[PDB]
DNA sequence: TTTGAAAAGCAAGCATAAAAGATCTAAACATAAAATCTGTA
DNA sequence: TACAGATTTTATGTTTAGATCTTTTATGCTTGCTTTTCAAA
């Protein structure tokens, strides 16, 4: 079904393309023509081409990544965020740089044991703030709120991070903290609160924050404020992974 | 055409909030005041769409027709002839 | 007090709030056809209430 | 699994500076650290001077709003460009209490809410330096509760953010306090848009309540460029005799500043901070703007200076002025190389001397440093000058010609590869659509290497066919169309490969092999596509019929 | 220079998505008296 | 053991965040007729 439409790209290839089908035009085509495919050979040809199908060249280009790490690290010492985009899994890629890399490279350059690595999994859609910052409490230890800091039914968890932003402003920089975000414009992480809350410990510089995103219209989350506060490097890592992860949280079939 | 001031846009604003609290107009489908104190504490906590919009853009209805102008607007004021269409 | 990308946003958002959309091709057209087709002819007669 | 928890943290398993190792990996590793501590000295000499300037904004800015502040009716100030974090002060006047009240749009659903956080707020400060009821009557009874007179200022943060029927019933609400002699009240709006923006919210009597005593403030970082100038200032003595600026660079901080209106001076902060590592990142020769390193001269060092272009066209000119060539070939080094990176570069000095002139001479103050930096870089100065109709007279006392220095391309800050551009401000979803449509670009062409020979990837490949489509596809076409595309013979060969996998084996001689294979991955790639947000299902319970979402190039 | 004819436009009718909100629940936030557990004595 | 003091238990009130269902209105599809520019003679 190719378009007969002159232009493809620009408002002009959106002008054009947007024109009126007549009904004897249109196509009565169903899913009911299509074979039938249940789940189990639909996971074995699945799990045959993502593992067999393009991986020495993407082993190779996941061997050029690599050379960026040394730049990552420096980026994530001077305060800045790095926020990775592209097309495919990025999630191995997090993982791999935030783990087996860059915390010991943060431990042994502030010379025993390494950084915590918090992962928060985006794709997840029962991704909860208030949890996070349950585990963050529990691994930085912060002072709790005094009786005047609560206001008058308050959000406890934004209040106790901006006393954290108050508090960490006088302490030596060294990273405490190694936060990775699979998939920040995630189906519950990309909300308001859960933005706000992730923006502000981004102020902390503390706290490292490598996040990654997927969907093509994710820099519409952030306003001026946000994007000031979260201090980001926007790094593009395509591989064309095949995303097998965070498929399971949504039905193929359908 | 057939002599009146025109009034401009800013000057009509206070005209129309006067006539707005006096009860000549009504936000369109509004309930207005609630029955029981739980319904107006539920109707405290919602944000409605017509406090966001700019106030020339709400919709109103009338509580008094036309034809009730016609009816009560004595037959020398100069503006009579039109409350008929 | 706005940026010009805020100007120009704001001013491309009236537009589309006022402007119904399957007519943009017969204003913002401009450029070279290189296949044959017809772009939009415009709205035919006028409406009479300002929108 | 960790993979399908919500969160969990990783204690790694631990089995010494980011910098490499440049010149082809020949570079020594004292030339590396010696760049990081330069690096360093640079940053915090920049770092030091901003954050003085950070504080003498905010000193200043509370001293304008107390000044304002001070010295039967609302006192009512308006502050225009405000972005709301500013920590507003209040004397110690004797025998009155002076209350502050920040209120923002979250802590403001209702009237109710507001006046019940605004009393609790005043009697907890009240009570700072007998239970009571949070409402209005102890604003009336506050002298004979505490003794003393009050004088309540209302901060309303994110003024365009608040439900204008809610604060205006607040004021109205606050009105009735002027009843009392003991009470007087301030209120301080925080506008961001601006002021006939709000008046067109609010009700008519109330803006004739507010009309009494009223003042305007602007407090916006991008009034006067005062703050701007002083920013670039400190980055320009912070490389003043060791780096050089570009008119491309300069050019392209103008641009991204015109860009942002209400963050512009951290803005211009991170993009000089992310060129300066950049810069002492990629460059070699960055241990010599420290004439302490003249003796690590080496090999690479001299072939990376000798293709510099001001020094192509220093040895044509000199086989243009001198006829002999025994003088030419000597030259091409080492000990001429050195006495030309000590000058003074004396351009950032003369920035200054015509800062100070315009500003404390001549009383204009609505320049910018930047753009008069930019201008003297490209030998534009009096162009720049010839527009206030006051330095006609100073035109040639202010002049200046550019000075295109011998080996100023090692020592300088550009932008020639779009780094700043891919880096600060991407075109994120032009390269996810350049991505999808080329992906030879990203993925190698290494000489399965049939099929990864003459096969795309299956969303680069799903994505050429939905280029070309219309806004509504039909799904089963969609399939058919990428069916065609698909080798029948290579696949099914494909899957023949492995002998140990024996249910692959077993579908791939069934006689609806390949249209089985073709849909899982059609229909994998098409639910990658869902995820990204380039298609839509314009239905609930059908899924046969998409829409379109992104088109490359807007 | 015409021409004609398929693309574009338009409107009546109708099935359906969706906006606005009425109503409600539950979690976070908050208080408080009686009982019960702790640390000295 | 005795007993002041701290903590828990049980009990309830305050405010916010969000879910579900109902009612009215926008929106897109279909079908038949009418205008209009561009590919061709």
């Amino acid at each position: 079904t190719k378009s007969a439409s002159s232009f493809l790209d620009t408002f002009e290839g959106y002008f054009d393309q947007r024109k009126i089908v007549r009904t004897n035009a249109k196509s009565r085509h169903t899913m009911s023509m299509a074979p039938d495919v249940t789940r189990e050979e639909f996971s074995l040809v699945s799990n045959f081409f993502n593992e067999n199908f393009q991986k020495r060249p993407r082993q190779k280009l996941f061997e050029i990544q690599k050379k960026m790490f040394p730049q990552y690290w420096f980026e994530l010492t001077q305060g800045f965020s790095l926020l990775f985009y592209g097309v495919g899994s990025k999630r191995n890629f997090l993982e791999e740089f935030a783990i087996d890399y860059l915390s010991p490279k943060i431990a042994y350059s502030q010379l025993v044991n390494s950084i915590p690595c918090l992962i928060l999994n985006g794709y997840n859609p029962s991704c909860n703030y208030r949890d996070v910052f349950k585990e963050i409490t529990d691994l930085l230890v912060p002072a709790e709120l005094t009786r005047s800091e609560t206001k008058y039914w308050g959000n406890h968890v934004i209040l106790q991070i901006q006393k954290m932003i108050d508090f960490y402003k006088n302490q030596p920089l060294d990273i405490k903290l190694i936060l990775v975000v699979h998939n920040l414009d995630g189906p519950s992480i990309r909300k308001n609160t859960f933005q706000t809350m992730l923006s502000f410990l981004s102020v902390i510089r503390q706290i490292a924050i490598v996040a990654s995103t997927d969907h093509i219209y994710a820099p519409l989350l952030w306003d001026n404020m946000k994007a000031q506060n979260y201090n980001f490097v926007f790094h593009d890592i395509s591989n064309f992974e095949p995303s097998t992860v965070e498929s399971t949280f949504q039905d193929v079939m359908k | 055409s057939r002599t009146i001031k025109l009034w401009l846009k800013k000057d009509v604003k206070n005209v129309w909030e006067n006539l707005v609290q006096l009860d000549f107009f009504t936000e369109k489908s509004a309930v207005g005041l609630r029955d029981n104190a739980t319904a107006a504490f539920y109707a405290s906590n919602y944000q409605f769409q017509g406090t966001m919009i700019p106030f020339d853009l709400r919709s109103y209805q009338m509580q008094i027709i036309l034809q009730e102008l016609r009816r009560i607007i004595p037959k020398s004021n100069m503006y009579y002839s039109w409350t008929q269409l | 007090d706005l940026s010009i990308i805020s100007k120009y946003l704001l001013i491309a958002s009236y537009i589309c709030s006022y402007l119904e959309p399957r007519y943009d091709a017969s204003i913002f057209s401009r450029k070279t056809r290189i296949i044959q087709g017809r772009a939009a002819y415009g709205r035919r007669k006028k409406k009479e209430v300002n929108p | 699994a960790d993979a399908q928890r919500s969160h969990y943290t990783v204690y790694p398993s631990l089995p010494h500076i980011p910098f490499v190792k440049l010149l082809s990996g020949k570079e020594s590793e004292v030339n590396v650290e010696k760049r990081w501590e330069l690096y360093h000295q640079l940053h915090s000499h920049f770092h030091d001077q901003v954050d003085h300037i950070i504080d003498n904004i905010e000193a200043d800015l509370k001293a304008e709003i107390s000044d304002l502040l001070y010295s039967r009716c609302f006192n009512t100030i308006f502050l225009l460009g405000s972005d709301s974090t500013t920590k507003i002060e209040l004397k110690d006047e004797s025998s009155r209490y002076n209350v502050l009240i920040e209120l923002t749009p979250k802590e403001s659903p209702n009237v109710r809410m507001m006046l019940r956080r605004s009393m609790y707020k005043l009697y907890s400060a009240a009570d700072a330096e007998n239970d009571v009821s949070y409402d209005l009557s102890l604003v009336e009874n506050f002298k004979r509760l505490f003794g003393k007179d009050l004088a309540m200022v209302f901060n309303f943060k994110d003024v365009d953010s608040i439900n204008f029927n809610t604060l205006d019933n607040f004021i109205i609400l606050l009105k009735s306090a002027f009843k009392y002699d003991h009470v007087k009240i301030s209120l301080i709006f925080n506008i961001n848009t601006n002021l006939s923006n709000i008046e067109k919210n609010l009700r008519q009597s109330t803006i004739r309540l507010l009309k009494r005593n009223y003042h305007k403030l602007d407090v916006s970082s991008n009034k006067g460029f005062k703050y701007g100038n002083q920013i670039f200032q400190s980055f320009l003595d912070t490389v003043d005799g060791k780096l050089n600026l570009s008119d491309r660079f300069v050019e392209f901080i103008l641009s991204k500043m015109a860009n942002n209106t209400n963050h512009n001076l951290q803005l211009l902060t991170k993009m000089l901070d992310y060129s300066l590592m950049s810069y002492f990142f990629q460059n070699a020769f960055s241990v010599f703007i420290d004439p302490v390193n003249v003796d690590f001269l080496n090999d690479d060092y001299l072939k990376i200076l000798s293709r510099c272009p001001t020094f192509m066209f220093f040895v044509e000119g000199l086989i243009k002025q001198h006829a002999p060539a025994d003088e030419i070939l000597s030259l091409l080094l080492e000990e001429f190389f050195v006495e030309f990176l000590v000058r003074e570069n004396p351009i950032n000095g003369h920035a200054k001397f015509v800062a100070r002139f315009l500003e404390e001479e001549l009383n204009i103050t609505n320049f910018n440093l930047i753009e008069l930096y930019h201008n003297l870089l490209i030998g534009k100065l009096d162009s720049y000058l010839d527009r206030w109709s006051a330095c006609k007279e100073y035109k040639d006392r202010l002049h200046f010609e550019p000075i295109d220095t011998i080996f100023q391309e090692l020592f300088t800050l550009d932008n020639r590869s779009g780094l700043l551009t891919q880096s600060i401000f991407p075109s994120y979803k032009s390269n996810i659509e350049d991505n999808l449509l080329s992906w030879e670009q990203v993925l190698p062409s290494l000489d399965s290497g049939d099929l990864d020979k003459i096969m795309a990837p299956v969303l680069g490949q799903l994505f050429k066919l939905y280029r070309e489509a219309n806004m509504t596809i039909n799904i089963y076409d969609f399939y058919i169309a990428f069916r065609e595309t698909l080798p029948k013979e290579e696949i099914l060969n494909f899957i023949r490969k492995d002998p140990s996998n024996t249910k692959l084996l077993e579908l791939a001689e069934t006689p609806d092999a390949f249209d089985k294979v073709a849909l899982i991955l059609f229909m994998q790639a098409i639910f990658a596509f869902e995820n990204m947000g380039l298609i839509k299902f314009q239905s609930t319970k059908s899924y046969d019929l998409v829409e379109k979402c992104v088109w490359r190039g807007i």
